[PDB]
Parts: C-alpha cells; structure tokens; sequence
C-alpha cells in the first residue's frame, strides 16, 4: 500500500507552506481521504490511503 | 514556569488516554471546524477548575465522553496538566471525574479544591480570577467600555472593589479610604506604567502612544479611568473616539495591558484574531511571539493561518466519526523552516 511523510512533502518549504500541507493533513483527514499515523509527538505524519478517496496519494499532494 | 503538556483521558471528545503537546512558548491550536479545538479549551479550564456550568454541560459525568448520546464510554475520565519549573521537578495538576464528582491530585496525591487552588496560586494560577485566559469577544468587550466601565474593571481586578461596601460605610475613614486607594493604585498604575509600551509594541510604531490616567487623582475608584492614544498618523484621542482598526488595536493594548498586572505563567488566548484583519494580524501575532520568548508562554486557538504559523508549535486537532465525534492531535514543529 501507498504511504506519505509529511516531514518530506515540507522538505524545502516555508512556515506557511509547511503550515497548510500540516492543515491540509487534517482536512483530508475530516473527509476521510487517509489516514493518519503518528508514532510519538513531533515525529513524522504518514499519510495512507482512506475509505473515501482511491487516486493516487502521491499525485493528491 | 510552562505548561509542559496536557493528558486527557475519556474527557468530551477526546476518547482514551491521549497527550497532548508536549507545548513550546509559542503553541497554535489549529483544525477544521468541528474537530475539538473549543473542547480541548474546555480540558483546559477543566484542570484549572473551572465550574461545570461553564464546561456547556448540566452535570459533570456529561463530561465523559459518549455521555451526551447515552453511551458513556468509561466510569471515569480526566484532565492532567504538567507543569514545570526550571529547577524544581515537574507537577501534575489533575482533576478526576470519580462517582460523578471532582477528585484534585497533585503529582497523585489526592487534596482538596482548597489546597489545589492555594497551589495554584503560588504559581501565579488564579483560577478564580481566570488571569490565563482571553475569552473570545474579550477585544469587542474591552473595546466597548467607557471610563467608568474600566474602574469598574479596575474595581474588581484590583479588588479594591470588595472594600467598596465598607467603604462609603464610614460616611478618619481614610484607614480604607486608603487601602481602597492603595488597592486600585497597586494593579491600576502598573497596568498604567505598561500600556505605553505595548502599545508601541503592537502597533509596532515608535511614534504610538498610549496614557491612563484617572479622572479624580485623589479617589481613582470615584471616577472614570481616561484612556488617550496617539494612533500612527493621528494626533491624541480619547480611545472611544478611535474608528475601527485603530479602536482595535488600542483595545488589544489595554487588554493585554489588564494582563501585565500579576501575569499567568501562560496565558490561552481563544480566538483573539477573529476580529481582525491583514492590516494588523501579524503585528499581534508578532508581538505574541516576542513575549512567548521570556515574558508568558502562548497557547493560541486560531484559525487564521497569518496567526497560526507565528507559532513554534502546531497542535492540529481532527476528527473521527464514533458515538459522538473522536477527536484526536498531531503535533508538527514550524522551527524548521524558514519565513
Ligand atoms: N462527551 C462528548 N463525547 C463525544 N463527543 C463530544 C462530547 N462533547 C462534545 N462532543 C463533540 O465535540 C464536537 C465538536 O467539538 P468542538 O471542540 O466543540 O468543535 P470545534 O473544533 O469547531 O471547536 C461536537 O460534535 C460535539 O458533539
């Protein structure tokens, strides 16, 4: 299966871009188009694929 | 003193054990609507024993989670809040629903509401007083009160206002004619010694100024406390006159002004940037994260990202879908990149 970190989507960004791939976690999130996994606080957030979306995870991002 | 991080266990939204933070000096509560940001303010009151009438429930097993919709999903449930203090071990403040009522703990030692608000206190926590908090509408509020409201203000913040019945009780009544005074002046004129300055500070603008002076320097309590300000540009109004924006940011100066007097080691600001605009936003947020650095650590509940990403720290909430909903926290450090 398809898996996404966040920490290297937000490889070479700015706060405020870093900021809205972290947001858009949490709306893709609600909507329920992954999942998310988070091993301890201020580690690294993977996305994986959810109920509701089914394109590619690498193409949403 | 820092708020170092909040366990949740079964409280409101938040179903099982959960960590959250831990907090950096500077840490934004971020989430699409819905997802637990306003509960995660009610934890917060709730270790800092806020009266369950202000929790938006009848009762305080309404508190566990599930409870509204019949299905409480355990006996019990809790809010713990670490504290640190650079050279001391760190404490837990934990309030527990046992039985349908509120066992307190200090680092799990059961005490009594007395001894945890007395603790507390020590601090620079006064739950009573609710020093660490900022209210949504607490701008609008401030905005809109004329001199005689803010010696009102003054009157119960300073407390001078307690002795205010015994006061004209006596009409050498100076004996609380001067305490009343010593009472108002001793939060009045460090807020008043305050203001200028962080009204620079906001409007980030050495040519701003700001003055508090009472209208009867003799009995300050008697009369209106007078606020003038020199906005950018203007010459000096009284701040009732001030227009829109500019009213604005003189309120945030009193306000946070109001704070400077005996300031909470933290201070939960819920949604002071809802009433804003691009104008100014980041001039707030900046003045935030410069104070987050030394004066008072910042938790923030926003949800303008022009706020939000001043922060050091993002806590996003958002949902599952469960009995009611499940909310639940990521943590993501904004110290890594650059801008
Ligand atoms: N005891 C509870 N158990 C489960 N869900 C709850 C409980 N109390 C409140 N909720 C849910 O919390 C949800 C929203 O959380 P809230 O923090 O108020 O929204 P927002 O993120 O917009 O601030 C509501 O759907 C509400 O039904």
């Amino acid at each position: 299966a398809e898996s996404i970190s966040l920490l290297e989507l937000c490889r070479n960004t700015n706060r405020k871009q870093a900021a809205a791939k972290f947001y858009s976690f949490l709306v893709l999130k609600k909507q329920q188009a992954i999942e998310l996994t988070q091993e301890e606080p201020y580690s690294d957030i993977i996305a994986t694929p959810g109920p509701r979306f089914h394109g590619s995870l690498e193409v949403l991002f | 003193g820092f708020l170092k991080l909040i366990e949740i266990e079964n409280f409101k939204s938040y179903k099982g054990r959960q960590i959250i933070g831990p907090f950096q000096r500077f840490t934004a509560i971020i989430g699409p609507n819905g997802s637990g940001k306003s509960n995660l303010m009610d934890a917060i009151s709730f270790v800092l024993g806020e009266k369950t009438s202000n929790l938006r429930v009848k009762t305080l097993r309404d508190l566990i989670h599930g409870a509204p919709v019949g299905k409480p999903a355990a006996n019990r449930a809790f809010v713990s809040m670490v504290y640190s203090e650079e050279g001391a071990e760190d404490r837990t403040f934990a309030r527990v629903i046992v039985g349908g009522s509120s066992e307190y703990k200090i680092n799990n030692k059961v005490v009594q509401l007395h001894e945890y608000s007395e603790e507390l206190e020590k601090l620079g926590i006064l739950i009573k007083a609710r020093n660490f908090l900022v209210f949504q509408g607490a701008v609008e509020s401030i905005a809109m009160k004329n001199p005689k409201e803010r010696t009102a203000l003054f009157e119960e913040i300073s407390r001078s206002g307690e002795l205010a019945q015994e006061y004209d009780k006596r009409k050498a009544f100076e004996q609380i004619k001067k305490e009343r005074f010593d009472r108002f002046n001793a939060c009045f004129e460090s807020v008043a010694t305050n203001i200028d300055e962080i009204y620079k500070a906001l409007s980030r603008n050495s040519s701003a100024q700001a003055f508090l002076g009472p209208e009867n320097p003799e009995e300050p309590y008697l009369d209106g406390i007078n606020y003038n300000c020199v906005a950018p540009g203007k010459r000096f109004r009284p701040m009732d006159n001030l227009s829109g924006g500019e009213k604005t940011v003189a309120a945030l100066a009193l306000l946070f002004a109001i704070h400077s007097y005996k300031p909470a080691p933290f201070f939960v600001l819920d949604q002071i940037d809802a009433a804003l605009d691009n104008t100014n936003i980041g001039k707030v947020a900046n003045y935030i994260k410069e104070q987050s650095t030394c004066n008072f650590q910042a938790i923030v509940i926003s949800l303008k990202e022009e706020f939000y990403t001043k922060a050091e720290s993002l806590i996003g909430v958002y949902p599952e879908q469960g009995d009611c909903v499940i909310s639940k926290v990521l943590t993501f450090d904004l110290t890594k990149y650059p801008d």
